[PDB]
């Protein structure tokens, strides 16, 4: 819709801090939109 | 031998005046556009 | 005075005033183009910058401060080993082409 | 206008986005502008207003350009500048 | 419609550093258009019969509205054409542009065609220089063994220059410029395959800028300077580069005692005049122009341009000074000491190109250790 | 709180393309009249008493 | 290559497709004979007619080059009319750019031939120059000024003849450049064919198939041209142009070159100056409207009986107008010409578009 995704796709990490949060913790979810960048969580 | 004598000189006066005007103006237009390049600065930053 | 005239010539030639090294000024024929293609990243990138810097000075009809001129004694042939081999390879092929 | 209305209300969904809108708005506007006010501001925009405001900021104005990567084809600044009119 | 007008002009990549010496290509395009435009308008009032040719030209200058300005613009435009042609060729030799072989050789054809074209145009007013120029130049062909004389009479349409000659020359002069235009377009197409050379002789692919607006405005500035030079001649000294003898109608019984060629042919005329042999002079004349086709094969330097080559530069200016010497000699009587100065200048011309410059090239290579 | 000449020339004449053109058309017709009159006056003054228009009165009556 | 040798072409184009190359040959022929005639022609009114007789009597083979040029102009028009007819019948006009450039080509060739006919300065030369340039006088307010400007005076005279030689000299080369553009647009689509159906599933290389067929066509063109030059060089010409121009007298049975007769009949049918000039201009410019008047769901007339009948009626009508143009302005020719003129515009603007719609209906689409 009106809101663009946090990160627009196209086709990093060098420290512990930037690495924390990268490990997955829940099952995967894939989203596709008409107006918004796709996403995959977990 | 040259009936056009007086007319070419009158025209020549107009040509000189017009050139005195157009040459520096076009030159100013040339420098305006070219200023983008003449003052540009380069820097080389290779990885190392 | 040949070595004496050499340093004189080097400065008279003046590509050093634009910061170029002698090999940056060679006429590019197919042998040279192949040799440049064979250069390692750093030598290729440096060459590109020196040429770009020189073209820029040329456009402004300017030259570098004298302390930045390429020095005769420090100018070295970075291209020679590559070009010499490219030429050797072509000669070898040309020999083979005769029966 | 409809896209903007939807973005505004859908953004203020959850305590964090609302909290941030409070903190930043007091610093930027000196007050929290209520949705009803944003609506009035949006409602009054029409084609004439869009043309006039866009012309004011975009028309024949010098842009700032930034390029990075394989940009041999990024147009020359003069050409970019002429594209502004 | 867009493309090829665009990618062939608007976004054409060009070196960032080409100098004013690169302006002559567009100035030549402008000289060609000028000649074609003033030419067509003159042709609307010119008649090619020997009884009325000279007369029709005075009618143009005296009674056709602005006929005089169109005429002197055509006459002086031919001079501007050559000034630009020689600057253009000089630029090419100095900067090694001749390494673009196809572009260069087409250029040599262009030089010859413009010379032939200007020759025929000069014959049209049928004044004294017109008549004797037609006589002498067509006769160069008589040096061809076995058929030479036959070829001349065939060109003339008779046993001497006469009505048949003037009438066909009007036709040849009329069409050749358009052929030149087509040849020039080919000249440019080959150039576009490589793009332009630049003062350094070093590839400029790492620093190209779009032709528009940088060179479009620079070319316009150059065009203005060309027009100023042309109009200074047309409005203040229309006869300066001309010959008084052509204001005298053609007289087949008498060749003027101080007959001399148009100034842009003087260097070649000096060379031919220096050899006391018919065939020898004709060959030297032909070779003085055709040698341009040999320049590429005579290139010895490891560098393309003369910018970084001191010795080659000195020899280059000696060649220019020598052409200036030959131009001066071509305007002097065949008497002492001019006969000897001209022979030395003629020998020096071929020596600089065939021997001294290739040699300077090798010496410079040695001094740079490659 | 006051602009300069160029800023005014910009706003009213050059900004809009339709008006930048009308400005040139008008300026061209005005310049032509002033330039021709001026240059003609300079030429005739440099040559005062030599041109037909200067001596014509002596023979006219026709 | 790829602009000739391996150019893809429909396997079924017929002889009607040979006229494009024949037009190219007519153009080259006119340019070659033209230049050689220009080597002996002088444009002064005191000597123009004389120089032409000098070409025919004393220049070696001057007579054959001259009659080849004169009859070549006639062959040029025969081919032009065949070429346009092919286009209308087969719907080739849907190639819009190619077609409109073609219309420009037709007008330029007409203007070119007009000016050449003036060069020998015979009676027809002079009155043709008078009448045709005067068409411009129909333009309100400035028409007369335009005519005098073209003439270089208050009547056709020396200034006219001299500039016409220059215009006639250069225009054919301009035509050649325009024709090259004509072909470039064509190459974007390739040729249409008798069926009007895309031939992409059955293309053959231009060489050797059409190169040899074009050569056979060229041979037939040369036969027709030489039958005229060697056996009847004056058949398609006008005896009155063997009489030097006389500004004080217009021949009583003056008539246009045969290839201009249909248009002349149309103009003559309207007893009003501006109206006649507008009808003349429109009789040619209407070609630019054909594409907009196409109502059929099918491109070619091959499968359209009603359209074919109206097409041949148009050809028969142009034949009628050609005949009328050669007759005096007397009864019943005046009325036959008016009907034929009206029928011409009626077939193109109304009857053909209508037949197209009816045919669609009959096919249920
Ligand atoms: C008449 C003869 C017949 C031939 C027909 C005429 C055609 C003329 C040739 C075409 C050249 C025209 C052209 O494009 O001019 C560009 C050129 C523009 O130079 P520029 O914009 O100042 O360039 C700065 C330099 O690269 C950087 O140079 P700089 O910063 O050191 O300053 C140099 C500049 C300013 O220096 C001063 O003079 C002060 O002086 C000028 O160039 C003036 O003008 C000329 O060179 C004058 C042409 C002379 C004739
Ligand atoms: C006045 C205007 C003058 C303008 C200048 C002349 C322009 C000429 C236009 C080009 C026509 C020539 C051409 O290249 O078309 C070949 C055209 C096609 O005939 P084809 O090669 O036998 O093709 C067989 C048919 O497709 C298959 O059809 P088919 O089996 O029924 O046989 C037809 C053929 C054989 O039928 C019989 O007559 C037996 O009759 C002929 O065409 C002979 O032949 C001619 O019209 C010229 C033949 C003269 C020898
Ligand atoms: C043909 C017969 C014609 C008769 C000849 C007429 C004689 C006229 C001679 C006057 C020519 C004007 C010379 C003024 C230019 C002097 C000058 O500036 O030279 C130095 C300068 C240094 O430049 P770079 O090495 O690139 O370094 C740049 C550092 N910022 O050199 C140049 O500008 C070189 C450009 C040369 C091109 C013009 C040559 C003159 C033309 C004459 C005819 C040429 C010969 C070909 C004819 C064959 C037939
Ligand atoms: C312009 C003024 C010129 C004056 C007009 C002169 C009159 C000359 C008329 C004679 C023309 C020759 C006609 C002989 C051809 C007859 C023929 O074969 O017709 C049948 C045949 C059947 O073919 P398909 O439907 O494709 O099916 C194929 C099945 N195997 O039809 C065709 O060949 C159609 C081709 C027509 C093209 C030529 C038309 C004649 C040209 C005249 C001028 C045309 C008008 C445009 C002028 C506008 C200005
Ligand atoms: C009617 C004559 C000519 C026309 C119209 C013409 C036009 C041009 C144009 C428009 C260019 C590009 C701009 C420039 O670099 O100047 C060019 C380049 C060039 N021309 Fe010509 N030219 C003519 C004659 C000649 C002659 C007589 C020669 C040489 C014997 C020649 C040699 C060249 C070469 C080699 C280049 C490349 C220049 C470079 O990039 O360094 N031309 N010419
Ligand atoms: C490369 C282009 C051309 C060159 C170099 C050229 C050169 C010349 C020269 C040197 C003259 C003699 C001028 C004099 O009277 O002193 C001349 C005359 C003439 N040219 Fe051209 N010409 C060119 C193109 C044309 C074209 C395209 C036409 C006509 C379509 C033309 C028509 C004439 C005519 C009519 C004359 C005779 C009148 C006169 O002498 O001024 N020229 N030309
Ligand atoms: C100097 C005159 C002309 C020349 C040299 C010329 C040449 C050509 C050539 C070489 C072809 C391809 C062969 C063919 O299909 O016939 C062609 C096709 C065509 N021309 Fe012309 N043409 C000329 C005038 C015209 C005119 C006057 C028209 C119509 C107003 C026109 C309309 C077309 C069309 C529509 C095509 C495509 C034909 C198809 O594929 O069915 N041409 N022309
Ligand atoms: C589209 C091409 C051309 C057409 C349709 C054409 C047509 C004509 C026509 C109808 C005439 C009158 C012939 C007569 O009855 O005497 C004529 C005369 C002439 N044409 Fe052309 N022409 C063409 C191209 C040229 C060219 C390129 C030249 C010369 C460069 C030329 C030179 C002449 C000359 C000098 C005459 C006068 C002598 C004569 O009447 O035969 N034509 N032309
Ligand atoms: C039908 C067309 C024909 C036959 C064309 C032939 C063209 C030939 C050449 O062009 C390619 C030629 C013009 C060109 O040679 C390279 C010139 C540099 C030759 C220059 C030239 O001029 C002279 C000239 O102008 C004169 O005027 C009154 C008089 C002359 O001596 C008395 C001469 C003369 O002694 C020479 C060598
Ligand atoms: C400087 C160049 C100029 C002014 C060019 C003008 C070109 C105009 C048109 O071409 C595009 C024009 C030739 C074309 O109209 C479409 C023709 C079909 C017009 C045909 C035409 O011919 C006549 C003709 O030949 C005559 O000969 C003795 C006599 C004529 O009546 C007495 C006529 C005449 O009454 C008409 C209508
Ligand atoms: C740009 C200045 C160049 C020198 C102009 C001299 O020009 C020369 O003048 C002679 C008469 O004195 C003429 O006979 C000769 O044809 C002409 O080229
Ligand atoms: C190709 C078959 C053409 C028909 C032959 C008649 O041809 C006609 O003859 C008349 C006088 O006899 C001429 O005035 C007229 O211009 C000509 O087209």
């Amino acid at each position: 819709a009106a809101v663009p995704a946090t990160s627009e796709s196209p086709v990093s990490v060098l420290c512990r801090e930037s690495l924390r949060g990268q490990a997955a913790g829940r099952p995967l979810v894939a989203s596709v939109s008409l107006n918004v960048p796709a996403s995959v969580r977990y | 031998a040259e009936p056009e004598h007086d007319h070419r000189k009158r025209m020549g006066l107009k040509m000189l005046l017009m050139m005195g005007l157009l040459l520096p103006l076009v030159y100013a237009m040339k420098r305006h556009k070219w200023s983008v390049l003449k003052s540009r600065k380069l820097a080389y930053r290779p990885p190392k | 005075w040949l070595e004496g005239i050499r340093k004189w010539y080097y400065n008279a030639a003046g590509f050093n005033k634009l910061g170029l090294m002698r090999d940056d000024t060679i006429h590019e024929n197919d042998d040279v183009k192949e040799a440049i293609r064979r250069l390692p990243e750093n030598l290729y990138d440096d060459r590109v910058f020196r040429i770009k810097r020189a073209l820029d000075l040329s456009m402004r009809q300017q030259i570098l401060p004298k302390e930045q001129w390429t020095k005769y004694e420090e100018d070295k042939s970075y291209l020679e080993p590559y070009l010499k081999e490219v030429i050797r390879e072509r000669k070898e092929r040309e020999e083979w082409a005769k029966k | 206008k409809n896209l903007l209305r939807n973005a505004l209300v859908s953004h203020l969904d959850g305590t964090t986005p609302v909290c941030e809108d409070i903190g930043r708005s007091l610093l930027t506007y000196g007050r929290r502008i209520p949705l009803a006010e944003w609506e009035s501001r949006i409602a009054e925009v029409d084609a004439r207003v869009v043309r006039e405001v866009c012309s004011k900021y975009f028309y024949d104005q010098c842009p700032a350009v930034a390029g990075f990567g394989p940009i041999e084809q990024l147009p020359d600044y003069n050409r970019i500048r002429s594209g502004m009119f | 419609l867009m493309k090829i007008v665009n990618n062939a002009f608007i976004d054409l990549p060009a070196p960032s550093n080409i100098s004013s010496w690169w302006n002559f290509g567009s100035l030549l395009g402008i000289c060609l258009i000028l000649q074609i435009l003033t030419g067509l308008f003159l042709a609307m009032h010119y008649t090619s019969d020997t009884t009325t040719a000279f007369s029709s030209v005075t009618h143009i200058c005296r009674d056709v509205n602005y006929g005089w300005i169109i005429r002197y613009m055509h006459a002086n435009g031919a001079s501007m054409f050559f000034i630009c042609l020689y600057m253009h060729v000089g630029r090419g030799l100095y900067y090694g542009s001749y390494t673009f072989l196809e572009t260069w050789n087409i250029g040599v054809i262009l030089l010859l065609t413009v010379m032939a074209t200007a020759f025929m145009g000069y014959v049209l007013p049928w004044g004294q220089m017109s008549f004797w120029g037609a006589t002498v130049i067509t006769n160069l062909l008589s040096a061809i063994p076995y058929i030479g004389t036959n070829l001349v009479e065939w060109i003339w349409g008779g046993f001497s220059v006469d009505k048949a000659t003037l009438t066909r020359f009007f036709a040849f002069h009329f069409i050749l410029p358009f052929i030149i235009m087509a040849i020039a377009m080919v000249h440019l197409l080959f150039l576009h395959e490589t793009g332009s050379n630049n003062p350094t002789g070093i590839s400029s692919d790492v620093d190209k800028i779009p032709f528009h607006p940088y060179y479009t405005i620079k070319d316009i500035l150059g065009a203005l300077l060309l027009i100023l030079a042309l109009m200074l001649l047309v409005l203040f000294a229309p006869d300066l580069l001309g010959d008084p003898d052509n204001y005298t109608p053609a007289n087949p019984l008498n060749t003027p005692p101080h007959i001399k060629p148009e100034w842009y042919f003087l260097f070649a005329y000096a060379i031919l005049r220096s050899i006391p042999n018919k065939l020898g002079g004709v060959l030297a004349l032909a070779f003085s122009i055709l040698i341009l086709a040999l320049i590429p094969l005579l290139h010895t330097s490891k560098q393309r341009s003369m910018m970084f080559r001191p010795l080659s530069q000195c020899l280059f200016w000696a060649l220019v000074a020598d052409l200036l010497t030959l131009t001066w000699i071509g305007g002097q009587p065949v008497e002492h000491p001019y006969i000897t100065i001209g022979q030395l200048a003629s020998v020096l011309y071929f020596l600089l190109i065939l021997v001294l410059m290739p040699t300077a090239g090798t010496i410079e290579n040695k001094l740079l250790k490659w | 709180v006051a602009p300069t000449l160029t800023a005014r020339l910009y706003s009213l004449l050059f900004r809009r393309t339709s008006t930048f053109a009308l400005t040139i058309v008008v300026g061209a017709l005005f310049f032509e009249r002033a330039f021709d009159q001026g240059a003609d006056a300079i030429y005739e003054h440099i040559n005062e008493g030599k041109l037909w228009k200067h001596i014509k009165h002596k023979y006219e009556n026709k």
